[PDB]
This record gives C-alpha cells, structure tokens and sequence, in this order.
RNA sequence: GCGUUAAGCGCGCCGCCUGGGGAGUACGGCCGCAAGGCUGAAACUCAAAGGAAUUGACGGGGGCCCGCACAAGCGGUGGAGCAUGUGGUUUAAUUCGAAGCAACGCGAAGAACCUUACCAGGCCUUGACAUGCUAGGGAACCCGGGUGAAAGCCUGGGGUGCCCCGCGAGGGGAGCCCUAGCACAGGUGCUGCAUGGCCGUCGUCAGCUCGUGCCGUGAGGUGUUGGGUUAAGUCCCGCAACGAGCGCAACCCCCGCCGUUAGUUGCCAGCGGUUCGGCCGGGCACUCUAACGGGACUGCCCGCGAAAGCGGGAGGAAGGAGGGGACGACGUCUGGUCAGCAUGGCCCUUACGGCCUGGGCGACACACGUGCUACAAUGCCCACUACAAAGCGAUGCCACCCGGCAACGGGGAGCUAAUCGCAAAAAGGUGGGCCCAGUUCGGAUUGGGGUCUGCAACCCGACCCCAUGAAGCCGGAAUCGCUAGUAAUCGCGGAUCAGCCAUG
C-alpha cells in the first residue's frame, strides 16, 4: 500500500484497462469489494463496529 | 485469536448501527465513505471531550450527526462558537449540508469507549497499568452496572516481554446474545510501542 | 508417619554422625592360603548433595469415558491427461510470505499491461504524496513543437484578475507555479523472539477459576472428588463446605405444522367472455411472499430408579437438545501476519524513494499436495419433451429478427426489476443409434481457420470450427471423507472481474 502506489485515484490511466480498485482505508488492493470499497479486512472490522448499515452478520 | 466482537455479534438485538440510513447500488460506497470522513474529523478533534459514539443518519442531502460526549461543553464551546467551526468545517468536507447534535454522557463511567480511553491515557502518562485497570474496573463496578472487565495489551511498563493484564467483576457474559454488553477499544501509543486497551461493560438485560 | 511391639515422657550405659565428589579410595598397621576384610585420610573440586510432601507433565501403569478415531460400510486419493499450489532444477529476474496435524487452488474473490513488491534498460530528485521556512523571477491555468518505447529532457505562444495605498507608470501584499538551499516526504528495507490488531489451534473439548469457611507449619487441598445421569462441572443424591463467576445451556438466525396481517404472486379452485399463453372481468380462498405470533415441556400414560434420568406407548407437523447455523472458557504454542492496517528500535534518503517500456511472477527431463476429466454400456451420441432453489443486472442483464456450421456481429423491445432479462437447469423421461473394439469410450497434443475482450493477447487469454485424436482398460507401498437427506451423483448462482487461464 505504498502511498505512491496509491495513485489509482489518478484518473489519467492512459488506458482504462490499467485502472484498479485498491482499498480505501488499507490501500490493500488485493481483494476489494465494489459495493463498499473495502479491503476484505477493512470491511469485516467496520461491519463489526457497526459502521456499515444493514451489514448484519449473516447467518443461516 | 478468538472471541468475536461483542458488539457486532449483538447488532441484531441489544445494540444498533452507528450509521443508520438507506441507499445502495451506486451511492452506498460513496455515501458510506463519507461517514469515515466525518468520524475522522470528529475523532481528531472532540477527543479532550469524550467522543463516545457517532450516530450518522441520512435522508438525502440532510445528514444528522449526533456526537456523544461526556463533556458536551467542549464540543459546544464558549457560548457555542466552536459548534460553529466544526459544524462549518464539516461542510468544507461534505456539501450535503447537515446539522450536528451533542448528547451528554450519563456518567461516562459507564461508556466502554470512555472507560477505556480513561485507562489508555493513564498508561501513556506512565501510570502503573495494573492499577489504572483495577481502578477503572471498580469505578464502573461502583457506578451501577452489573459487570465490568478491562484488558490491556503487552509491553505493560515497557517490559521487554509482551504481557497481558486482567481484572473484572460482576457478570460479563459475551456468549449471551442478549446480555447487551458495551465494548470499546483504546489504543495506546508509547515510547516503547503500542498497547491496546479493551473494556467491556455489562448493563442489565434487554 | 510413630503412638504402652513409640520414632511419646523420663533415667543409665554403649556405638555412631558432624555437606557432596574424590573414598571406603591412597598410605601405615592388623587380619587372610588367596579373593579380600577391619581401621581410613588428604590434595583437589562443587554449591551443592539430600529428605518428605504439593501442583503438574509423562509412563511400552491401571479403571472409567468420549470423537467417522478404529471397525462395518460407500465413494476416492496414490497410476494417466490436464488444472492449481509447492519443492528441486533454473533463470538477468523467475519479488515476498505460508511448512507436521494447526503450509502446499494459503494471503492472491482474478499476474497479458496495470496489479508487482523481482530483473534490464531509459529516466526524476522537496520528488508520485503532507504541513512549514529563507532568497529570487514570475505566478492560476489552458493549447501547440522537437528527441523518445514510454517516461522524461529541451522548448514555443495565448493569460492574470484578488485586497490595500498611488493621477498614473508603478510599488506592497494573500492563495498558487518554478529554480536554488533547508525541515522533511517516501521505503512491500530488517525485526512479528519489541508489539497492538485481527486469525489459527488443542476444542464446541468440558472444562478453568473466585468469595467465605474448614484442613494443612507450608506449597496447597477441600468445593471441582465420590455413586448415578447427561451432548456437557447437565441434572440428582452424597460429602465441610455454602456459594459465585468464565464456559455448558437458553436468548438470536434458517429449515419443519399452524394462525393473524397484507394481497398488481398466486387460481375455472367457484362464475361469463378468450387470439385457452390465467390473456381480460373478478376474487383473495390456495401457492408463494415477509412480518408478528402460537406450538413439545419427557407436560401426558405405562414401567425401571432414592432422585436425576433412562426404555416404550399415545395425541401431534415435529419428541426428548426436531435438522443446521451463529456462538469457540482461563490458557497453550516465544503458533501467523511488521506485505492489510498500526506501532517501538535499526537501516536507506543522485538513493533499499519514484515514473516508464519490455520482461518476470506462466519454462522442465524431474517430486509432492489439492483438484477436474476419464478409462465406458447401472454407458456414450442424436431428436423430442418435464419438474428447482438461491443470486445477478444503467456506465448492466439483453428477449425477438436476419446473418454466419458456430464463437458472434448488425438491428433492436422490456427492466432502475416477485408481476422484464440472464435461463435451457442437468441427471431424468420418450424414440432411436452404437455393440465391446482403444473402439460414435477418452479427450490430451498439434496443425489450420476464425470470433471477442482489451492500447496490446509472442513470451501468457477465453472461445468457435475442422483436422490430429495422445496417456488412459479403474490404479504399488501407503492413504482420505462421510453415520441422511448425509456419502455418491447432477446441474444452476455469486463474489473478484475488460477479459480470463474458476476443473478453485
Ligand atoms: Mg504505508
Ligand atoms: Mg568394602
Ligand atoms: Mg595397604
Ligand atoms: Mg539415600
Ligand atoms: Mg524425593
Ligand atoms: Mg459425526
Ligand atoms: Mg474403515
Ligand atoms: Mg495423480
Ligand atoms: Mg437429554
Ligand atoms: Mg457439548
Ligand atoms: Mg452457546
Ligand atoms: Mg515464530
Ligand atoms: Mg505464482
Ligand atoms: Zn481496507
């Protein structure tokens, strides 16, 4: 998550196919979810703290 | 590594969402994100006051923001000029145009987040950890409540070894999906490393 | 432990000890046929040697007792082709981590570029990013040109208003740009045996403790042991304990019957019209929908028991925790992660910083792991035809027509979606073909053509079509999962995602 590498927000990609999601908290661009924009970690946490509306702990 | 978050494990019942509002599909993320921003500002500012929780409701370009503090006077300010700057500073961040409420804390001695930061501070002030702890605990214990329990990370005292401190009275049932246990985590930066502070508080039942 | 068979209370006398090792050894002496025996040191050396008892761990000790742990049983893995991970080989690089169970389709829910952290080459230094300082020119910013792979280097012209003071030229000054110096950014650069955080794991195992009292010089023990019962330290009875906490359970979610609520789901179920496709009238009954609520408690009857609890029966949708989730104690391992994030210390700051193109993360003659597809007729191919759930969709799902063998293109309706689309579900059923053969089994490899995505598909994409049609005839030692709607088997969906190596 090198600050520099956090330049996805640099619209100008030269070729859209070069854009990539990146976490919006960890930077951890590995496995992010579009809906929230959260590095799978920076999501299970907020979802626990309760800062993610309706994001209830699933269960069936 | 174990023991799920007592809060999130209770989000369905005895405990609710810090950010309640609807939307989705193509706004959620943007909107949601917006929340982390506020909470970002409210936290770096209303610290010396006792930020306890940050409810954030929405109804389209009309947010709520209801900061929970122990010393609301600090949030407010002299006659209320500071609730003018924050309230205004919040806009330069979100043009959504929202208000800002401030609900005092009925004996902060019962707000986990606070019972922790309390401890946290002491630690950074180089105070025997074992004490602040036993101290905090008794406080809660002694200010109503049916159960309390404080946990502090390692390096307690700059020990070269990463330890753990306990202390806890009354009943504190993390497994009972009804108990309604308040939780809170205080971080502790320090000359020798970082110490985490966990505080649970058990109140009544429903 | 001893206790009138005292290790009690006393008296008489005798022997003997005065740290361990060196040593019962050396020497002297006495004794013996001899083997040896009795008497018996020190130098040296070590901070101990040692006794009883407590907790625990361990035992090829014992009793009791659980878990697909074994057995019974079904399917599979180890053989092959391939896919994916890992090692070894190897490479300019093949970035890094993970390692017995508790690493090995694991981080990586998506490496052609990006990502990417590695390698070569070109290139920038207050920097791709944050706040602030000194001197100076000009300042916002917008549009061309040259070298170039790109970056970047060099460079050209439009264009400054904003506040105050001044007739005005013009000067001062705030936000900003740029050269230069500085504080400093930045670092996926070491350390998770400095850490938070979160996770794994023994263990969803049944346990781990506390208060008060009692026992004990004490460490601690008692309660938490015992008999019985339980999925369980669950409950009963006993007992110097009486309790209580964390855990167990219950509270919560989904599936089982039912009711209430609500009917732009659903139905000739009841009625008339029909382009008989429930299409329209109409009605909410049923289905479904999503909310609340009722409902099993060994409550009921028989029988065993002190009691708990256990066997059976009855009513009932459901029975003794109805199935499955969510939920993982005090603690273990210096378990994992400083590459998610955070942070202590160390280290780099014409560089372990940053940009770019190309390459690498994808190679093999090797081994293993986890997988898929098979080796066939309880099958395989073709035509016809039937029943599902759960999700997804505006910078998307795409009906319908025409084109092309097809991938798919071109046109193009509906839908911000229970009431449009992805969709045909497949195995199945019905007719028929193949007839046991590497064979209409198996689809690898390879040749050739072609579509799409994407700036680009050589290194490295998916897909369609023809051709080729390999290893493979059910797997050595050894090894895995599963006790039900499970295993086995058959499809459909999603996340990431341009596309996609998902046989995960
Ligand atoms: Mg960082
Ligand atoms: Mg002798
Ligand atoms: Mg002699
Ligand atoms: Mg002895
Ligand atoms: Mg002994
Ligand atoms: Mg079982
Ligand atoms: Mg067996
Ligand atoms: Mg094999
Ligand atoms: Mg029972
Ligand atoms: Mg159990
Ligand atoms: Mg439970
Ligand atoms: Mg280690
Ligand atoms: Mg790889
Ligand atoms: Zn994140």
């Amino acid at each position: 998550a090198r600050k520099a590498l956090i330049e996805k927000a640099k619209r100008t990609p030269k070729f859209k196919v070069r854009a990539y999601t990146r976490c919006v908290r960890c930077g951890r661009a590995r496995s992010v979810y579009r809906f929230f924009g959260l590095c799978r970690i920076c999501l299970r946490e907020l979802a626990h703290k309760g800062q993610l509306p309706g994001v209830r702990k699933a269960s069936w | 590594g174990n023991k799920i978050h007592p809060i999130g494990f209770r989000l369905g019942i005895t405990r609710d969402w810090e950010s309640r509002w609807y939307a989705g599909k193509k706004q959620y993320r943007h909107l949601l994100l917006e929340d982390q921003r506020i909470r970002g500002l409210l936290e770096k500012e209303l610290y010396s006051a006792g930020l306890a929780r940050v409810d954030i409701e929405r109804a389209a370009d009309n947010v709520a923001v209801t900061v929970h503090v122990a010393k609301p006077g600090v949030v407010i300010g002299r006659g209320g000029e500071r609730i003018r700057v924050l309230r205004e500073e919040l806009a330069k961040l979100t043009g959504k145009n929202v208000a800002l409420n401030v609900q005092e804390v009925q004996n902060p001695n019962l707000s986990a987040p606070l019972v922790a930061q309390r401890v946290a501070e002491q630690i950074e002030r180089r105070f025997a950890v074992r004490r602040a702890i036993k101290q905090a605990v008794q406080r809660v214990m002694e200010s109503g409540a049916k159960g309390a329990k404080v946990i502090v990370s390692g390096r307690i005292g700059g020990a070269e070894q990463a330890r753990t401190e306990w202390a806890a009275q009354g009943r504190v049932p993390l497994h009972t999906l009804r108990a309604n246990i308040d939780y809170g985590f205080a971080l502790a930066r320090t000359t020798y490393g970082v110490l985490g502070v966990k505080a649970y508080i058990f109140l009544g039942e429903v």
